[PDB]
RNA sequence: CCUCCU
RNA sequence: CCGAAGGUGGGACAGAUGAUUGGGGUGAAGUCGUAACAAGGUAGCCGUAUCGGAAGGUGCGGCUGG
RNA sequence: CGUAAACGAUGAGUGCUAAGUGUUAGGGGGUUUCCGCCCCUUAGUGCUGCAGCUAACGCAUUAAGCACUCCGCCUGGGGAGU
RNA sequence: GGUACCUAACCAGAAAGCCACGGCUAACUACGUGCCAGCAGCCGCGGUAAUACGUAGGUGGCAAGCGUUGUCCGGAAUUAUUGGGCGUAAAGGGCUCGCAGGCGGUUUCUUAAGUCUGAUGUGAAAGCCCCCGGCUCAACCGGGGAGGGUCAUUGGAAACUGGG
RNA sequence: CGCAUUAGCUAGUUGGUGAGGUAACGGCUCACCAAGGCGACGAUGCGUAGCCGACCUGAGAGGGUGAUCGGCCACACUGGGA
């Protein structure tokens, strides 16, 4: 359940799309990444599998990619939870850090407000 | 453009024939405005001029430019070359350029005044700090980012 | 009253051939120091239940009190959950 | 190494070894017994006075005295300093200093602790081989 | 087959 | 009654020391050969066995880092 | 008995990331009566070669690439696998 | 203890030092030795022209001392959690079967141990430190804070990890 | 805190019931019952050590120290008892 080397994998080969198995929080990643301007639409089908659809993830409309360089890393099976206080910062702005929370994510600002650090990617 | 040169180091090079050792040097030079361009250099076994000259086409070439917040680079980045591997890490004004003997060359030279780097192995290592200024404008200041992305300036930072 | 409480713990049983006695076992999920992954610890402890009642399996809360004996420092409270075989 | 290995099995640090171990020891009479004490110098009383060649490339008669210090450990010890300061045997005091020709010579006798000259006349820092300043 | 030491 | 010290006993453990003995390290210019590095003059090396002043040799199987 | 240069000197599992060409055992589908040719495809086994990686040599969908899980092992040379 | 401090002469008189100067690290020449005598933190100097030895004359730091030896941390991303590796540099177990352990597809519901979060109590004094004041500034003393907890107790949140 | 080149340890030991003792709870002591308790999350053994405020160092993580000064503990020529 990695999508990022998926997107990484891709993304390093220019690559114009990727169809990556669908879940909730893989759903809600996507989503995520999308408020920069990833993802044009996808397609559900017919369940048979439940992520069968995938994301689709669409992040080379074009033949270069306006958003470029796309790269992630902290996703350790060793859990990593954060304090709403002491929540990182990607290369102090330039980049985001999906903090899984009960209700928010994303900012420093949207730790001290919205709590549970939980997850922290970059 | 007005170039500083600084030499950085001079080594005695040889080459052995059936009559002995045969001799050269290979200088290497660093070379910049002081103001956000700075140049690789590499010598060609035989003088500093050769040096500079190699110099002043890889400051144009290879670092195009060294993106500056301040006097000071944008974000914390870790330039890797070969076995080279320095940390660039951006500093708070009066800081002062902190680093190692040949990455001080390139960050003076660059115009950078505030800056900590640490040297994570060693050996005339400025092609990885190379790599690191020009990782940097990947994601220089925030306008790329932003105009990349498809955001503003404020929106991005806070 | 107000009274302060001791300090109450909830565990499962693993030991209850001690009449009069039981070992309730606090497993818990405490922080490595260094390395910080969460390694299941497991503290057991030694309550006192007078009727014979709990058994293999039981998750019942018990409470500090008096030392009831050398190792025993706590009573059964409550036998919350009743595990059966 | 994995994280559950790391726990498993801790890193482990080198040991470091002092460059001078018969200065490590102090001694009990009473209990018989080396004790863990950091000396800066030890007394002790020359067994054997003599010279030896050093290792290639150099040549010499390098003087030096086999020396039992108060903990009753035996080492060898170089007498330093131009001209004749070899002695013969006597009580002395030892320094942790190698003679890097001399192989075994990890110490050296102190000039100063008695009868002494090693390089009358010093230029400067004239406080290393017991050189009395003359007026 | 061997080719003293620095 | 309990009971320190003491006595007796057979074990356990640790250090020191011991005729002699074993390899090891080190040491400007000792003796013997020349095993390895080149196809190193019988390609070398690995495991094992056996033999031989000594490097080593030979068998069997393996490897190419021939 | 329990060791070998027991070697790919490369732990196992999983996913992802250009191509080209042999070959082993299958499968499906072309017009065709088959044979045969062609296309596709699974699992092996080779060679060449992108990106990426590498101190370099080289590796490269049979990774030494990008990732995650778990195990084994390393920490200057000798002394000593004593 | 007729001791600190003041006045006032004799008067700047009484109050300069040690170490270092190949390179690291800003800092050289005569002579005497002749693989000797000696030097040496490391690299290394000396076999009859020694900028690193014996002597003789000559210079940057910190400031009655500074040299030498000993111990600890740093430099050492050199035991690497932060932050390293294992084709050939040291390093893949000869290969399986597997107990424990570690880790585990997707949805949904519920739970709330973990996770997160609010509030309350303590974590002396000194020391170091945030504002820092006072004592002429100091080589020093006071107050109000802060850190300090894998810590209680209690009320939430419930995505994620765990349980049904 | 170290050592698995220390893997089994324990027999008032583990719990009960009763009696006694204690300022006081209690195998704390004893009687009579059972058969437990501890341990790979390292028991037991051996080695080393007063612990802490702090101190030294370091970007920090960490590492080392615990003289002087403050707090808790323990001891008072060696050992036992009131
Ligand atoms: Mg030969
Ligand atoms: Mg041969
Ligand atoms: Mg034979
Ligand atoms: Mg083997
Ligand atoms: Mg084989
Ligand atoms: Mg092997
Ligand atoms: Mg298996
Ligand atoms: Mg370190
Ligand atoms: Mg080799
Ligand atoms: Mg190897
Ligand atoms: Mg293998
Ligand atoms: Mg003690």
């Amino acid at each position: 359940a990695d999508m990022l080397t998926r997107i990484r994998n891709a993304n390093m080969v220019r690559h114009e799309k990727l169809e990556i198995p669908a879940s909730k929080l893989k759903r809600e990643i996507a989503e995520i990444l999308k408020r920069e301007g990833f993802i044009r639409d996808v397609e559900f089908v017919e369940d048979s599998k439940q992520g069968i659809i995938r994301v689709f993830l669409k992040y080379g409309q074009n033949n270069e990619r306006v958003i470029t360089g796309l790269k992630r890393i902290s996703k350790p099976g060793l859990r990593v939870y954060a304090k709403s206080n002491e929540v990182p910062r990607v290369l102090n702005g330039l980049g985001i850090a999906i903090i899984s929370t009960s209700q928010g994510v994303l900012t420093d600002k949207e730790a001290r407000a919205k709590q549970a650090g939980g997850e922290v990617l970059a | 453009l007005e170039l500083e040169e600084r030499l950085v180091t001079v080594n005695r090079v040889a080459k052995v024939v059936k009559g002995g050792r045969r001799f050269r040097f290979a200088a290497l030079v660093v070379v910049g405005d002081k103001n956000g361009h700075v140049g690789f250099g590499t010598g060609k076994a035989q003088e500093v001029p050769e040096a500079i000259r190699k110099a002043v086409e890889d400051a144009k070439k290879n670092l195009i430019e060294v993106p500056m917040v301040g006097t000071t680079i944008p974000h914390e980045i870790i330039g890797r070359f070969g076995a080279g591997n320095i940390l660039l890490k951006p500093a708070s004004e009066g800081t002062g350029v902190i680093a190692g003997g040949p990455v001080r060359a390139v960050l003076e030279l660059a115009g950078v005044a505030d800056i900590l780097s640490k040297s994570l192995g060693s050996n005339t290592p400025i092609n990885m700090i190379r790599a690191t200024l020009q990782g940097l404008s990947e994601l220089k200041r925030a306008e790329d980012v932003a105009k990349l992305r498809g955001k503003s300036v404020e929106e991005l930072l806070g | 009253s107000e009274r302060n409480q001791r300090k109450v713990y909830q565990g499962r049983v693993v030991s209850d051939k001690m009449d009069k006695t039981i070992t309730v076992v606090v497993e818990t999920y405490k922080k490595h120091t260094l390395y910080g992954k969460r390694v299941k610890y497991s503290k057991k402890f030694k309550a006192h239940d007078e009727n014979n009642q709990a058994k293999i399996g039981d998750i019942v809360k018990i409470m500090e009190t008096r030392p009831l004996s050398a190792t025993k420092r706590f009573r059964l409270v409550e036998v919350v959950e009743e595990a059966v075989i | 190494p994995t994280i559950n290995q790391l726990i498993r099995k801790g890193r482990v640090s080198k040991v470091e070894n002092s460059k001078s171990p018969a200065l490590n020891k102090g001694y009990n009479s009473f209990k018989k017994e080396h004790t863990n004490v950091s000396s800066p110098q030890k007394r002790g009383v020359c067994t054997r006075v003599g010279t030896m060649t050093p290792k290639k490339p150099n040549s010499a008669l390098r003087k030096y005295a086999r020396v039992r210090l108060t903990n009753g450990i035996e080492v060898t010890a170089y007498i330093p300093g131009i001209g004749h300061n070899l002695q013969e045997h006597s009580v002395v005091l030892i320094r942790g200093g190698r003679v890097k020709d001399l192989p075994g010579v990890r110490y050296h006798i102190v000039r100063g602790a008695l009868d002494t000259a090693g390089v009358e006349n010093r230029a400067q820092g004239r406080s290393k081989y017991g050189t009395k300043k003359p007026k």
